[PDB]
DNA sequence: TCTAATGCGAGCATGCTCGCATTAGATTTTGTTTTTTTAGCGGTT
């Protein structure tokens, strides 16, 4: 037929997905963070600061 | 692997790979398949798990 | 050269109605809606559209899809409004354009083929959009270019609107 | 991702880097020129990697001296090219010693 | 591959939102793991 469409579960598993990645990244964050001893820099960058 | 079943040819396996591949090759099922079996390896019982 | 012979290798002069490109490939429809078998048949038809130029015409794009009455087309990337007239959206140039266009690549062949023979061999990769030849390239190994090592640099190339471009093909 | 530019600007700004790096092997030009070597001494009808190693410093024929080897034959292999010239060549010129 | 910008017209409160369609852009990985024991030749063919 040529076509295709999610199904329920692979929905609930990108979204259970997104969730898990994002909790786990906080934990990259906190490590990275936690790492330090005395001085902190952050740098990021954006395309509009305002 | 892919031989043997092409081999074979049993209408089951050409159900699979006409959904999880591409419309000129059949790498993707290739990737599919260590996927997965990567992925059941981080169980103690990865063919139960399967 | 399809123009240029037009009336000596068929018969009369032409004009050029537009450059196309068809996607030769089997597509796969993604759709959240339940399709009937017609409207799933109506998506795969929508997949070939073809892109490329044309020329600005009611004409020109009628000629192309002789479905068109209103709105968009599922053959060729332009449209026909209520009022009529080309929709803006639509991949079309002016006849002028058309021919600004044809003069310039002539003056490319006639530069390059002039440096061609002058000896030009020299290692001058571009770079436009983050996208360069080098990756498609077999003799990189050959070149051995090293951007770290100097007077070994990638030719940037800007990423200009089509807009702007014509203007530049107008003043050149 | 990031860390080669970075590395890079630091290295400018006169900072000693490190960073321990899991790819760009490849990439290095000399592991290029060197497996060149290799493959050539593998099986030297292969042009690029013949080509490259010519270039190379390993050799050093410059463009003209490349268009030079191919002029001896054009239809075959680089290496055969190569080979030819090396049958016609006199000792009196560079190429031919390089 | 999903998010964002652009275009056009229908219904609403002549000018405005909203629907929809569509395309076009750009934007983009992380990782580690071993040792294998254990007693040189051989004069002379
Ligand atoms: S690889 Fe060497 S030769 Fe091929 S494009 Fe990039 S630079 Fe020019």
């Amino acid at each position: 037929l040529r076509i295709s469409y999610p199904t329920l579960p692979l929905i609930a598993m990108k979204k259970k997905m997104r969730r898990e990645l994002l909790s786990e990244e906080l934990r990259v964050l906190y490590v990275a963070l936690t790492r330090a001893k005395e001085k902190l820099f952050l740098i990021g960058s954006c395309k509009d600061h305002q | 692997l892919f031989e043997d079943e092409y081999a074979k040819g049993e209408k089951a396996f050409f159900e699979l790979v006409d959904r999880y591949t591409t419309d000129r090759h059949d790498l993707d099922l290739q990737f599919l398949v260590k996927q997965v079996y990567e992925y059941s390896r981080s169980h103690p019982n990865p063919e139960a798990w399967l | 050269l399809s123009i240029t012979h037009s009336a000596d290798w068929l018969g009369m002069r032409a004009t050029p109605a537009g450059v196309l490109y068809f996607h030769i490939h089997d597509p796969m429809i993604q759709s959240n809606l339940p399709l009937g078998l017609d409207e799933i048949e109506q998506e795969i038809f929508k997949k070939f559209k073809m892109k490329g130029l044309l020329l600005g015409d009611q004409e020109v794009v009628r000629l192309m899809d002789t479905t068109l009455q209103e709105g968009r087309s599922n053959i060729i990337n332009a449209g026909l409004k209520k009022d009529g007239s080309l929709r803006s959206d639509s991949a079309a140039v002016g006849e002028k354009e058309f021919d600004l266009l044809t003069k310039h690549v002539r003056r490319t062949f006639q530069e390059a083929g002039e440096q061609i023979t002058d000896g030009r061999v020299s290692i001058e990769p571009y770079k436009m959009k983050n996208k360069t030849p080098c990756t498609y390239c077999a003799f990189k190994s050959v070149c051995q270019f090293d951007e770290s090592l100097e007077e070994n640099e990638y030719r940037p190339l800007k990423a200009e609107k089509d807009k702007t471009i014509l203007e530049w093909i107008k003043k050149e | 991702p990031w860390a080669p530019q970075i590395m890079e600007e630091l290295r400018a700004q006169g900072i000693p880097v490190y960073a321990n790096l899991t790819s760009g092997y490849f990439e290095a030009v000399e592991v290029a020129v060197a497996l060149s070597v290799l493959k050539v001494i593998d099986n030297p009808y292969q042009d690029i990697p013949l080509a490259s190693v010519l270039r190379s410093p390993i050799v050093g024929a410059d463009e003209n001296e490349l268009s030079l080897i191919r002029l001896e034959n054009k239809k075959a292999p680089y290496y055969e090219a190569m080979k030819d010239y090396l049958a016609a060549g006199d000792r009196s010129d560079e190429l031919y010693q390089k």
